[PDB]
């Protein structure tokens, strides 16, 4: 799915 | 005569979907006479016409400094697309003609530890968490630890090594206060890495 680091939207499967 | 320099984007900005990556085409010795730059992009081949010319800077040093920008497209970076920047300028008897793209290789996924300090550490102010990420290829990686989901500041990380598999490895220091260590926090390591699924995973290390 989706993946997160402090807030900023990294990438989305 | 002048001289030119092109640039891969910021891995961050190529693996982070909110940034934009751009390829940097950077040219040095730019005389006072003859400061004009012509910039010709190609993308795998094909001219493009989307690329931007930053300021002229004046470098004090009797030179200018000329810089053209080429936004890319993340998948386009990631799939190994290459950009070619032809500099022409008066002073070259002939254009000159770089091209960058990503390090070619099947890229493999790193695999990240956490090991604690050692037991021998404890005896001093501050101990020493460790992040093993080995494995991972290209090298192209950014590593960042976090304590109950803030930012830890006081960390030191390697660079890429090579190892003996043809892939890299690196470690990352967290330096802490020992009493946080004893007090049990979570401490976690952040590492952003094309190969790992959505780019992204964490390890998490406490006592
Ligand atoms: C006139 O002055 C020009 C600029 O001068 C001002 O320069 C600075 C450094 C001060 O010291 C002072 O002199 C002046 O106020 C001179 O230009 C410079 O020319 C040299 C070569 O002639 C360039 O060196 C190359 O540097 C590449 C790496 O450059 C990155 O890192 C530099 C610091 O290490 C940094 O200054 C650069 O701007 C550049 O930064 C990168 O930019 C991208 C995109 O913008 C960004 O994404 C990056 O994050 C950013 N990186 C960093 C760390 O910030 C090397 O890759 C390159 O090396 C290969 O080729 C060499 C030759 O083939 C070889 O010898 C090497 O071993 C290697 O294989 C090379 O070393 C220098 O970058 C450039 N400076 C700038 C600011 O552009 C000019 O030379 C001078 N003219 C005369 C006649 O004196």
């Amino acid at each position: 799915d989706c993946a997160w680091h402090l807030g900023e939207l990294f990438w989305c499967t | 005569g002048p001289s030119v320099f092109l640039f891969p984007p910021k891995p961050k900005d190529t693996l982070m979907i909110s940034r934009t990556p751009e390829v940097t085409c950077v040219v040095v010795d730019v005389s006072h006479e003859d400061p004009e730059v012509k910039f010709n992009w190609y993308v795998d081949g094909v001219e493009v016409h989307n690329a931007k010319t930053k300021p002229r800077e004046e470098q004090y040093n009797s030179t200018y400094r000329v810089v053209s920008v080429l936004t890319v497209l993340h998948q386009d970076w990631l799939n190994g697309k290459e950009y070619k920047c032809k500099v022409s300028n008066k002073a070259l008897p002939a254009p000159i003609e770089k091209t960058i793209s990503k390090a070619k290789g099947q890229p493999r996924e790193p695999q990240v530890y956490t090991l604690p300090p050692s037991r021998e550490e404890m005896t001093k102010n501050q101990v020493s968490l460790t992040c093993l990420v080995k494995g991972f290829y290209p090298s192209d990686i950014a590593v960042e630890w976090e304590s109950n989901g803030q930012p830890e500041n006081n960390y030191k990380t390697t660079p890429p090594v090579l190892d003996s598999d043809g892939s890299f490895f690196l470690y990352s220091k967290l330096t802490v206060d020992k009493s946080r260590w004893q007090q049990g926090n979570v401490f976690s390591c952040s590492v952003m890495h094309e190969a790992l699924h959505n780019h992204y995973t964490q390890k998490s290390l406490s006592l």
